């Protein structure tokens, strides 16, 4: 009935009003408690709306939009529910009056081919123009570091930023290529970025202390089974009916041990990384022979140990190979962080990097972490995608703006349609200025003025309220942002308002 | 048991044991032939469960 | 109990009112596993759904009658005959017996079905043409997906015209296999990169060191039904361990005989091996250097469709490559599909093929998947010409139905008796095809109704009209006024469809009516 369709729009009402806080950068964050209770707390809508698991059907909808946002593009997820949702919420009194709703949903899409060619005119291509290689890089970064507390240190952060997407291939770009490890304790501006890879300290036995810190060209070796003779957890059993044969067994058991040790000493490997824990009889034997050796290997750190130097790693020491062998430029293990930490430097064959951050508590450094993973989503879709528009509101408005003036020249029921598609495009200036703080009465008034006057690059000031350009303020984002964000919002807005009775098996 | 040194002598091993029913199959499809063969408007056809 | 029975089948009946047309209303089926799934075809959701009352179970089992000789008029039946014991209820009230109402309707029914004859505009010339199959498949496509209609329109058709072969006046060789069509569909893209190819498509990946063979065309294929693996006795032949002496010579021994056998086979010609079974580690290496692509084939269905296409013989043995039995391909390649490479089977003008499969793309699964089944209901609908009067067709989109309203009511006043009555109200129930049409597009409901009886209502000097009989129910979608004539767009249903869904809810909506009362009893 009528009344299912009107129950639908305020069930996705609840899940749209707690992605409401979460768009913007400063915007609220969402805490959700799992069922595993591990507790997250992140910005990015694609992570949050992944642990609801909502059993309404309409919620689901919102789920399969926010993967490919984060598939084909990877930003704007929060964005994306919002805008798909708030179409339904204006459309609830227009049901009341009798209007169908094939009608309000076969006008939105006319309004999105209109919306489709006022992209691409909005769409300025540029690279070398009025610009270089670094200055692109680093006029950006400090844009997303702005209204933080990173941004009186963000003049050491871009120089690290910069160097981080060059040392990977301009042409495909990942996020997930760049690593972050929260360390506790120090002073944020200290940290420095790393090509390889680092581990975590964990070693709790004895004979530290003696070890050089600086290596000219070790050997990495990765073996896949544990050697040890007597550990500190488990035993060993040995029953025999001989006397004489009690401290033979014992002995060939470590015989057995050193057998696969003194194969890895013929092949002359400094690095050992293992994903078990080593036992005291190799770590002792490896100390004279200046061999160094890592238990209790990470198995995604492991993974890109092999895309760094181009190793693989072997189950046994008998049959490896001399090409899972790798060799990086240098080994240096520091002191930052008030711990001694371990890592890979200069691997040209390198995948993958590390970008090491430092503060008093992991939960700011937390904040650092997904502030950088901003500033690489515009690099990553910057190089690829050669069409880039103002963001930050700028290109929203203008979006609205155009339909108003459609609407007049359009006889029919579309007038109205698509003078509340206009209107409830204004949904997404408005919330960014309700999170910051800002009056949204005053702001989106003052905002209509100007925009009214034939510039259409306007956008909305982030660090002081006002009515600005977005241009100068370097507020810059891909044009498939906006292609993928009005094709998902309407396939999901009109997909829901196309049910009309929810129907739900048990068994 | 069948024991065949090639892939050609086990063909010959199973046509063996065949051989028995194909010595039954020749005298169906020859009493078709030997009564009205050449005649129009005659068939066989087999009802054999 | 039968006016209490309508209104439990009134409920199902405003379900099916939301279900037929471009405009209508799709409905969430969730399943007790935790699945949850959309599709416009009510014949599936009947399916999902547990049915319990009595006069329910009849338009159920009606509509999987309909499931059979055809895919389409699932939609036609559920709300054709629902209206029939609708518009009933004015005869129940006024106190007339069920019993003569029944009877009303067998004699309106042979008057229908005859007409139906007379009213046949074209005729199928069965031309099998790329042109000729759109006029069938794109009114198929409509009220299932849309915006896909004229997409859909050149993959459909091309796909069906592959393995329908040339011929003419001949019936007495069946063709068109229901399995011969397979669609699948792949994450990513969208259908702008889809084309047609006349082959059967594998999603399982190239196991083997052999991406892709050569361009000579007629490749041999062998089918090989039992795995790879040495040589064993039929007569028991276990293997079994006893010292560490005879272990060394299990390794080496069938290192020897595989070598052995995969040598004579591949030296026979045959440069494709499909093995059914899993295929061991000692048996692939030896494979990959003479050139021979390894393709595994677990489904025994696939099989089957592919002794039709290429030639191969399944064999149950191994070891005995016989020429006679294998096949023949042109081109054997791996192509990369949504991202993932799979190894497709293909071929250029030659060895004529009847079984084919479409390749998708899309980026939602969800709108994807009812694709599949908007396709495959399009499939179906390619049965529906036969010898028997297949290629019969009338104009649909609301076009007969009230052009028959028209000419049933004229029988009525040529009948005597009480009949009258039941004859008026068959033609009433036809009115809620165009209403169903013009309440899902948003349009006015008083506004078309008048319209429509104007165009089908005219003044000619004589009996029979003349210039325009294809006015039909058009959605607009437009700004101020007009419609557009069914021949324009070539937007109609086939005389098979409309005949056979008319002749079981007939039948299904009088059944409801003959049971006063239910008994329940153990059994």
């Amino acid at each position: 009935g009528k009344g299912q369709i009107i129950s639908n729009i305020n069930a996705c009402v609840a899940v749209q009003e707690a992605l409401k806080p979460t768009l913007g950068p400063l915007g609220s964050d969402i805490l959700i408690v799992t069922s595993n209770q591990k507790t997250t707390i992140s910005n990015d809508g694609a992570t949050i709306l992944k642990l609801l698991d909502v059993v309404h059907p309409a919620a689901k909808t919102l789920v399969d939009i926010s993967r490919a946002q984060d598939a084909e593009v990877g930003d704007g997820t929060t964005s994306v529910t919002i805008l798909a949702g708030e179409l339904m919420k204006e459309a609830k009194p227009f049901l009341e009056e009798g209007i169908s709703s094939h009608l309000i949903m076969k006008g939105y899409r006319k309004a999105v081919s209109l919306a489709v060619e006022k992209i691409n005119e909005l769409a300025v291509d540029i690279t070398s123009e009025k610009s270089s290689g670094r200055e692109l890089l680093e006029r950006c970064a400090r844009t997303a570091m702005s209204s933080k507390l990173i941004h009186n240190n963000a003049d050491f952060f871009v120089k690290m930023c910069v160097d981080a997407v060059l040392s990977l291939d301009r042409n495909d770009l990942d996020d997930k290529l760049i690593g972050i490890k929260k360390i506790p304790g120090g002073a944020m501006e200290e940290s420095l970025f790393i090509n390889g890879v680092a581990f975590k300290k964990t070693f709790s036995y004895a004979g530290f202390e003696q070890q050089p810190k600086k290596f000219n060209n070790p050997k990495i070796l990765s073996l896949n089974v544990e050697l040890e003779l007597k550990a500190e957890k488990d035993n060993a059993e040995v029953r025999v009916e001989h006397v004489e044969d009690y401290q033979a067994i014992v002995d060939a058991e470590w015989q057995l041990i050193f057998e696969k040790l003194r194969q890895v000493e013929e092949t002359g490997a400094n690095i050992v990384l293992s994903k078990l824990p080593i036992g005291d009889l190799a770590t002792q034997f490896f100390a004279d022979r200046n061999i160094f050796c890592a238990g209790r290997v990470s198995a995604d750190d492991m993974n890109r140990v092999i895309q760094a130097v181009g190793g693989s790693i072997q189950s046994t020491t008998s049959d490896i190979k001399p090409e899972h062998l790798g060799t990086c430029a240098l080994f240096e293990e520091m002191q930052i962080g008030s711990e001694r930490y371990n890592l890979f430097q200069g691997c040209p064959q390198a995948k993958t990097c590390t970008l090491l951050l430092r503060g008093g508590a992991e939960q700011v450094i937390a904040e650092v972490e997904r502030s950088l993973h901003d500033a690489i989503m515009i690099v990553k879709r910057a190089l690829q995608n050669k069409l880039i528009v103002a963001g930050g509101g700028a290109t929203e408005m203008e979006v609205s703006k155009c339909l108003r003036d459609y609407s007049k020249t359009i006889a029919g029921k579309q007038q109205m349609i698509i003078n509340a598609f206009a209107k409830a495009l204004e949904v997404i200036p408005r919330q960014l200025c309700e999170n910051a703080g800002f009056d949204a009465i005053e702001i989106l008034n003052k905002l209509r003025l100007a925009h009214s006057k034939g510039e259409k690059w306007y956008g909305v000031v982030f660090e002081t309220e006002n009515i600005g350009d977005n241009f100068a303020k370097f507020v810059w984002e891909p044009a498939l942002v906006k292609i993928n964000a009005l094709n998902s919002a309407t396939e999901a807005t009109n997909l829901i308002l196309s049910v009309d009775e929810t129907i739900t098996n048990k068994g | 048991g069948f024991f065949y040194s090639s892939a050609d002598q086990r063909d010959k091993l199973a046509a063996s044991e065949r051989k028995f029913v194909d010595a039954k199959l020749k005298k169906i499809i020859d009493l078709k032939n030997e009564v009205c063969g050449m005649d129009p408007d005659k068939g066989f056809v087999i009802i054999n469960q | 109990q039968i006016i209490k029975s309508i209104a439990a089948i009134r409920e199902l009946h405003q379900m099916c009112l939301t279900s037929m047309g471009p405009c209508g209303r799709n409905k969430i089926i969730v399943n007790h596993l935790g699945k949850i799934i959309i599709t416009n075809d009510a014949a599936t959701m009947l399916r999902e759904l547990d049915i319990v009352h009595p006069a329910v179970k009849v338009l159920v089992m009606a509509t999987e009658q309909q499931k059979i000789d055809m895919g389409d008029g699932t939609n036609l039946v559920m709300i054709l005959a629902g209206e029939l014991l609708n518009v009933s209820e004015k005869l129940i009230s006024m106190g007339l017996s069920a019993v003569e109402i029944i009877q009303g309707y067998n004699m309106a029914r042979k008057f229908t079905l005859k007409e139906l004859d007379e009213m046949v505009v074209g005729e199928i010339t069965d031309k099998n043409d790329k042109n000729e199959l759109l006029k069938m498949i794109k009114p198929v496509i409509s009220s299932k997906k849309y915006g896909s209609e004229d997409i859909l329109s050149e993959l459909v058709s091309e796909a069906v015209s592959h393995v329908l072969p040339v011929a003419q006046q001949a019936g007495e060789i069946p063709y068109f296999n229901v399995d011969s069509i397979r669609v699948v569909k792949i994450m990513g893209g969208s259908l702008s990169n889809s084309t047609v190819i006349k082959g059967m498509v594998f999603n399982r990946e190239p196991e083997g060191h052999v991406k892709s063979l050569s361009e000579d065309k007629k490749h041999k294929v062998a089918v090989f039904t039992c795995p790879l693996d040495i040589a064993n006795t039929e007569t028991k032949g276990t293997v079994l361990l006893h010292n560490a002496q005879e272990m060394l010579d299990f390794s080496k021994g069938e290192e020897k005989q595989i070598d052995a056998m995969m040598k004579e086979i591949a030296d026979m010609g045959v440069e494709c091996i499909v093995a059914g079974a899993g295929v061991g580690e000692l048996a692939l290496h030896y494979l990959n250097r003479y050139g021979i692509l390894v393709l595994k084939v677990p489904s025994k269905f696939e099989l089957r469709r592919l002794c039709r296409v290429c030639g191969a013989t399944p064999l149950p043995r191994l070891g005995a490559p016989t020429p006679e039995e294998l096949g023949l391909v042109e081109t054997v390649k791996t192509m990369e599909i949504g991202g993932d490479r799979v190894t497709v089977f293909k071929q250029e003008q030659g060895e004529i093929s009847r079984t084919s499969t479409i390749i998708l793309r899309g980026a939602t699964q969800n709108n994807l998947d009812d694709i599949e089944r908007a396709i495959d209901d399009g499939v179906a609908a390619v049965k529906g010409l036969m010898k028997p009067s297949g290629g019969k067709l009338l104009p649909g989109a609301g076009a007969t139905e009230i052009e028959l309203i028209s000419r049933i009511t004229k029988y009525g006043e040529r009948t005597p008796g009480l009949l009258q009555l039941a004859i008026k109200q068959f033609a009433v129930a036809f009115e809620v095809v165009p209403r169903t049409l013009a309440e899902t597009a948003g349009l006015d409901v008083n506004e078309v109704l008048p319209n429509l009886y104007a165009a089908h209502n005219v003044t000619e000097p004589g009996a029979v009209k003349t210039d325009h009989l294809y006015k039909g129910v058009d959605i607009d979608g437009e700004s101020d006024e007009g419609v557009k004539d069914i021949r324009e767009e070539n937007i109609y249903d086939m005389l098979a469809t409309k005949k056979f869904a008319i002749n079981v809810a007939t039948e299904a909506a009088t059944t409801v009516l003959s049971i006063d009362q239910i008994i329940m009893a153990k059994k």
